[PDB]
RNA sequence: CUCCGGGGAGGCGGCAAAUAUCCUUUGAUCCGGAGAUGUCUGAAUGGGGGAACCCACCUACUUUAAGGUAGGUAUUGCAACAUGAAUACAUAGUGUUGCAAGGCGAACGAGGGGAAGUGAAACAUCUCAGUACCCUUAGGAAAAGAAAUCAAUUGAGAUUCC
RNA sequence: UUUAGUUGCUGGGUAUAGACCCGAAACCAGGCGAUCUAUCCAUGAGCAGGUUGAAGGUUGGGUAACACUAACUGGAGGACCGAACCCACUGUCGUUGAAAAGCCAGGGGAUGACUUGUGGAUAGGGGUGAAAGGCUAAUCAAGCCUGGUGAUAGCUGGUUCU
RNA sequence: UUCUAACUCUGUCCCGUGAUCCGGGACGAGGACCGUGUCUGGUGGGUAGUUUGACUGGGGCGGUCUCCUCCUAAAGAGUAA
């Protein structure tokens, strides 16, 4: 049966990407939190 | 508003009289058309000291 | 770009509605703002300002030129 | 990598031994200070974009082929200058130059908004509490501050903290 | 009129704090989700084969002219039978399954209110719904994550040497 | 009743300007109305927070809930359904 995850890299980058996060204040706060926690990879 | 005229008005008076006028009449009609100006002490002194004769000269 | 009076600086403030049973809910009080065109002789033109009726009372008492000079000195495009 | 100072026999960073070529008393490795170089992304600022990519223009020098070197080309605010409508003076608009700003980061400060769980042995006034949280913005601290203040024997004498 | 207090140290009790420990269904604030699914927008793609024979047209009959009529053409339809494709009516099996919704044998639609790819829009007391309180990432009579938060529990359990 | 000068136009033309936004100008149609701020009466399950008793031969329905007199009450007092 069809499952929930149907991967598409263009959609992945446009929804969860670095520039998408930079575009809004809440996304910049997300990036700040992840930098403070010390994640090795900030975004997808 | 208290104003002094610079010309003649049919019911108000004429030529330098100080009369009490509703704020709208002065603000929207008289001042922006030059028929009168507000009766500040400086305005009254300036009108009376020099330009009284100058205004009285212009009949029409 | 806001409900702010150009002449006096008034703006909305917050308060409460109080009922007969003393229930309190948040509200705001707004200024009596609106637009008005003033003839300016020194520049031969009409200047349009967003202001309150208290702003008009101040303009009536002080003169339009003095008020415009004060706003320009405060740094507004009039 | 360079210079200056220290030091005086070993050294070629670690996982990580071996090995090779080796460097060094003409002073190495090492330690401290000052300089040189410093790709691409990122406020990213020549335009665009799915970050680390795609596409440009203008000068000066250089090449004879289809290029190379260096510099410049963002926006907004202020100032000077130039240009310039409806419209005659003007203003709006437009451009050049010069200056400044933006972003990040622990807590503490000031300001703009602001709950509910809970307690009241139920609950609406009240409490929780101007707390949690969101937004703007400083400084090494901030804020406040030199009485239109208190006191009540006619006395005290700015603000802050215990 | 009752005539020994007071300040330390240790211990028993009480009060304010999470106050002996573990346990809700909930409520509030700020963020993350339409790669599943619901509806919509733009641009592309798909539907073997066989039947039936609507409107209209031509010709001949028939009328004072109509009207009427026969034959031939013609190819309509949320038309018919039936593969692909899309569904899900019955039964057996499976139920620590091959599978967190299937296989097998039969079944329905199959040119349309049709099926489908790519890219977009709508975000939580909101969305969308040919309407079942259905769906909104295996979660829905109010999604998920992080904070208020160690919420409160007149209830249940547990509570360690002589 | 009339007027225009505040104010309105999701009406026409011109300029910024290469532009169905916007601003300025010229007209036209309205006009002290409409509309907005403060105060105030009405309406208001649209939305929100909550309440909606106990006893009881299970609960609900019915009955009862405070006071006085007699019996049950076992010759002092008190004694339940
Ligand atoms: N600290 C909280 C105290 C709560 C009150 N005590 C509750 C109360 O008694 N409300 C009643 C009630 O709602 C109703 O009358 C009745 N009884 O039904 C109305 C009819 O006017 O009158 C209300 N009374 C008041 N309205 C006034 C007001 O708001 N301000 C000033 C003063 O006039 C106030 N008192």
């Amino acid at each position: 049966m069809k499952r929930t995850f149907q991967p598409s890299e263009l959609k992945r980058k446009r929804v969860h990407g670095f520039r998408a996060r930079m575009a809004t204040k809440a996304g910049r706060q997300v990036l700040a939190r992840r930098r403070a926690k010390g994640r090795h990879s900030l975004t997808v | 508003m208290d104003v002094i005229l610079l010309q003649r008005i049919k019911n108000l008076g004429k030529l330098g009289d100080k009369v009490s006028v509703k704020a709208g009449y002065g603000r929207n009609f008289l001042i922006p058309q030059g028929k009168a100006v507000a009766a500040t002490e400086a305005n009254t002194a300036a009108f009376e000291a020099r330009r009284a004769e100058l205004e009285k000269q212009e009949a029409e | 770009m806001s409900k702010v009076c150009q002449v006096t600086g008034k703006r909305p403030v917050v308060g409460n509605n109080v009922s007969h049973a003393n229930n309190k809910t948040k509200r705001r009080f707004e200024p009596n703002l609106h637009h008005h065109r003033f003839w300016l002789e020194s520049e031969k033109r009409f200047v349009r300002l967003r202001l309150t009726t208290k702003g008009m009372r101040i303009i009536d008492k002080l003169g339009i030129e003095k008020v415009v000079a004060d706003l320009r000195a405060q740094g507004q495009k009039i």
